[PDB]
């Protein structure tokens, strides 16, 4: 008994919660817990759902006395695994204390054993145990054990076992709505509120429950709830020192979930609407390059987050075209850096093999647990609230292209994991290079034609004509201009200034220099991918190798020019 | 899991 | 000893030990066994939840009621418990020590038996680590002997691969089959076991809820085996007894709470299990009817198969139904589908079959994921019939499908139950079955190519021949034409568009007066005979909807409606009414 610790008795002097909600849950319990057989019932439910917290329920039904008379003289205990496993340090010494107190509640009838994380206790797992000594009580039926197990590991731990799995009967522990999460908090609001003595707007609870699924994607949003909730009303408790701010609003919460989220606040806090009316102002001052798209695509970007009356269908499924690294990347990166949005990756060129069309939905090898699963599935659960960037999706097999409009159109993927992914709020882009390579290619004549085509015929080609009607609007990049190009390279330089700055060293560039760069590195066929190679090593090369050994290797103050005539570039040193 | 066990008598 | 073994002789005088109804033959065996001069050990194989353990359990009992040989008069049985013997060793030879004093007191005891249900786990090292001395290499001598008697029960699965492999262990014991009795045995054996569950939960289960049980069980929960089934449904059934009436409710069983039951358990939405459904049936034509109008034959035809199969006439391991529907595209073959899923209110599973068009994709329908992986998710069709045992499976583009697909659904059509390559059987036979092909339309709406028209009455029939093998065709039950709508039921759909759009409107508020003049405008180009109905839902919602809504949401007249419409000579439009 000194284990394990009564649920029971402890309703009876407090320190319980009351418990709001989950009737039917309950209700399941208590029904298979009258049965004469297989009465051991089990909680198959994730971590944070509130699994553990619907058996102490149960035992405050017992002393409230709203159960039948069969269970109302009936107390439940709680194993405690850390007090059995402390000092024994052999496999056997365990068992030794298990088997006592199994006498010891086997004595006196109408005793339950809520064994929390059953799953660690049996079953040899992944990451130590005997488990023989929980097969006999079950078939004995002499004591039930309520047992919570994750999802994940029962699989592998009951359903591979006849014996577990025949005793034990499973209940689905499913999350709480969000109109059921917040009834919730109301009713555990008099538990925190009496700790620090602050009161809770309607809207702050409210808000915290609907952002936290949003922002956090670690846990359930029950027992991320209240972490906010308590963090927010402990931070508000001692946050002024002179000034004892009793009241609470939506300011403090937001503060408390950037923290944890380690994401700047404004864009944790609810200020959608100020962020998409200068969501075109904020990209724009990072790149100044092809305005004429970025208004096209920032207005497509506000009128999508309204939705048109339609939500099931992505927000985002913008397709983006042109020639490569003319910022058909810059802009959905900056984008994702603006929102604070963790961009994701993926090179459809790679997935060009059908063994890797499986890769994406799925393992080809055999794997323990499905962990790794879909490359791209997995990831989407991962992050849904997060931007998916398709890269070469010219060069991708047929059948890809039938999954992706089953995205666009059913709002929903299943794969052979089985989860879901809610699309609703997933953004879509792809960049194709096609439309280049065919301007660059030359006719089979004696003279050259044009060869200009219209982009979106371009499209008919290699995409289907069931996706450009689903589609919002179309970007395209021509090609980019002087005076863009001219002004790239002084942004790119002011890197290695910055570099240079903390080195101790200056660094002057003629204007001169700047211009003859710009026609070199741009690359018509390539975009700017070439500028930053023949930027680089024809900077870089000569002042590393001064700095080093040489008169730079404190000082700087060095002159870059060309001569006409050579036109090339000349490096001058000062001591 | 089969380990040998040294005693020690109390005196 | 003390605590490892624990009689079933002394146990079955206080109780536990529930009683054994009929099983003489495996019992017979077994004593004729355990009579051996040498290997007399019994071995119980059989499928999970078939009375293994209650076999041996019911030995003992039997044999304190006398109603066992002489020669086996005066034996007690021991239920070695494994997982108490070989917890707390923590030693060299903990585990040899009490296991060998085991043998010694069965040694002692001439007529001791030794009961060690799941044998195969002594195979598996007790307490050996990098070692061979197991709990079957120590009883091994002993049971050549005649020393001790010992009885096994150990499930098939595990009797093959655990044991077996052991030649020497598996010599001694000798094999006795335990098979599910029958449908009917399993009423009998739950009578015997009613007594003991009707006092733990103080109620009385009606005669007709137990064999409504057991009949249920087999038709829904068909992972597990008959007499553990049953149990576990009337166990339950006692138990919501208890805790769902407050007091002063009826105590009894009744049939209805089974069927409440059994649906949890196989998640059904529980109308489909009880006959109630006989008021639907009585005007199902007739509501099905109006809904979608032309092809009556159709409806029809489906109320019938589905008529009949409630009525007892259903076919014993058919499906209710088998259909093909050859028609044009958008001539109402989905609408009698969905309507009459809707009214029944069970699913409608639909299979796009253009998907599976290669026969590399063919095994997806009725096969895992690819290689061995996935967990809950079998061939795509088995999971969905698995998951919902009366729905309305609906095939598009059947035509497409590969070869290898019409034989997978010979068996489905010819047995009614389907197995998946993993292994699970998919019992499937209230589900009705439905294909839309549009083979033969293309050949009727085509004229012939010369300056006689040639007759194409026949031309329709023979195009399905060819397509669709004699075999497949032949288990389907009927081959009903979805005929072009005609001018006079053209009417009816604009109808049923134009009033559901009132409908809608209704709540709103807003009113609408539509001439007679402008339904045959719409008619002509919502209706088109390549694409059928399909492209009229834009000409509704683009003609009628688009126009007001727009001046609903901002124009001349924000609200009030009393809209009216007619047909314009010149420009072929629609007339808007604003009258606030
Ligand atoms: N009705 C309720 N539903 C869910 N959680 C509740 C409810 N009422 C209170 N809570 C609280 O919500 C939290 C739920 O935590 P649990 O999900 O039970 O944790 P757990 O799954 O045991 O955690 P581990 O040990 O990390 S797997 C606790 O703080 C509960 O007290
Ligand atoms: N508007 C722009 N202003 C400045 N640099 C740009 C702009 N558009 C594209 N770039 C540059 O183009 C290059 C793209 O490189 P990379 O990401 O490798 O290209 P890609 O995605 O085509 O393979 C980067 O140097 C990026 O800064
Ligand atoms: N003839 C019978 N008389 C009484 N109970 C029976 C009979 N046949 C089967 N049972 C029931 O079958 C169950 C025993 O299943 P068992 O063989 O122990 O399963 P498993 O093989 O999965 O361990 C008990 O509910 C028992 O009462
Ligand atoms: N006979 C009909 N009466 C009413 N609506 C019909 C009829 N036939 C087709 N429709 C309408 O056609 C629309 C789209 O075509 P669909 O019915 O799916 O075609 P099909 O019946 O050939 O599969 C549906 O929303 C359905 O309401």
């Amino acid at each position: 008994e000194n284990f394990t610790t009564n649920l029971n008795q402890l309703a009876r002097v407090g320190g319980i919660d009351p418990l709001i909600g989950r009737e039917k849950e309950l209700e399941r319990a208590i029904q298979v817990l009258c049965r004469r057989r297989k009465n051991n019932p089990l909680l198959v439910g994730e971590s944070g759902v509130g699994k553990t917290a619907i058996a102490e329920g149960l035992a405050w039904r017992i002393v409230q006395g709203d159960v039948p008379e069969v269970m109302a003289d009936c107390t439940i205990y709680s194993l405690d695994i850390g007090s059995l496993l402390a000092g024994t340090k052999y496999r056997g010494d365990f068992e030794k204390r298990f088997k006592a107190l199994l006498k010891q509640l086997e004595q006196d009838t109408n005793s339950i054993l809520f064994i929390d994380e059953i799953h660690t206790i049996i079953g040899a797992g992944a990451a130590v145990d005997a488990a023989n000594l929980i097969k006999p009580l079950l078939s004995s039926g002499k004591i039930r054990v309520i047992g919570s197990t994750t999802y994940q590991e029962f699989s592998n731990i009951f359903e591979k076992d006849r014996a577990l799995a025949r005793r034990f009967q499973k209940i689905d522990i499913t999350e709480p709505s969000i109109e059921e999460t917040v009834q919730i908090i109301n009713g555990l609001k008099p538990k925190y509120e009496a700790h620090h003595d602050v009161r809770y707007t309607a809207k702050a609870v409210r808000a915290a429950v609907e952002l936290a699924v949003k922002y956090i994607n670690d846990r359930h949003l029950p027992d991320k709830a209240i972490d906010v909730i308590d963090e927010a009303g402990a931070r508000a408790r001692l946050m002024p020192v002179s000034k004892r701010k009793k009241t609470v609003n939506v300011a403090d919460i937001e503060s408390v979930v950037a923290r944890i989220a380690r994401i700047p606040e404004k864009s944790v806090s609810q200020s959608d609407r100020d962020t998409l009316k200068n969501l075109g102002d904020r990209l724009k001052m990072l790149v100044f390059g092809q305005d004429k798209a970025i208004e096209a695509l920032t207005e497509a970007i506000k009128m999508a987050r309204a939705g048109l009356g339609h939500e099931h269908k992505p927000v985002g499924s913008f397709l983006f075209a042109g020639p490569t690294g003319v910022g058909k990347t810059e802009v959905t990166v900056q984008l994702s850096k603006a929102l604070g949005i963790e961009l994701l990756r993926f090179d459809m060129s790679e997935y060009m093999e059908r063994h890797t069309v499986s890769r994406l939905i799925g393992a080809p090898p055999g794997y323990v647990g499905f962990d790794q699963g879909g490359l791209l599935t997995d990831a989407v659960i991962k992050h849904p609230h997060a931007v998916l960037l398709l890269d070469e999706i010219e060069k991708a097999h047929p059948d890809v292209f039938n999954i992706l409009l089953q995205v666009m159109d059913n709002g929903t993927l299943t794969d052979n994991n089985g989860r879901k992914a809610d699309f609703r709020n997933v953004v879509l882009v792809m960049t194709t290079n096609a439309g280049v390579r065919e301007t660059e290619r030359k006719s089979i004549g004696l003279i050259h034609q044009d060869n200009s085509t219209d982009a979106m015929e371009e499209i008919k080609k290699i995409f289907t004509p069931e996706f450009r009607n689903r589609l919002d609007n179309i970007i395209w990049f021509d090609h980019l201009s002087t005076d863009v190009i001219h002004q790239v390279v002084d942004k790119f330089i002011v890197e290695l200034q910055v570099q240079l700055d903390q080195k101790g060293v200056s660094l002057e560039v003629s204007q001169e220099a700047r211009n003859w760069l710009a026609e070199k590195g741009y690359d018509r066929a390539m975009g700017a991918r070439p500028m930053a190679r023949v930027i680089q090593d024809n900077l870089k090369k000569p002042l590393a190798n001064e700095l080093l050994f040489g008169s730079l290797v404190d000082g700087g103050q060095v002159t870059v020019a060309l001569d006409k005539e050579k036109n090339e570039l000349t490096y001058g040193f000062q001591s | 899991e089969k380990v040998r066990d040294a005693l020690k008598p109390p005196s």
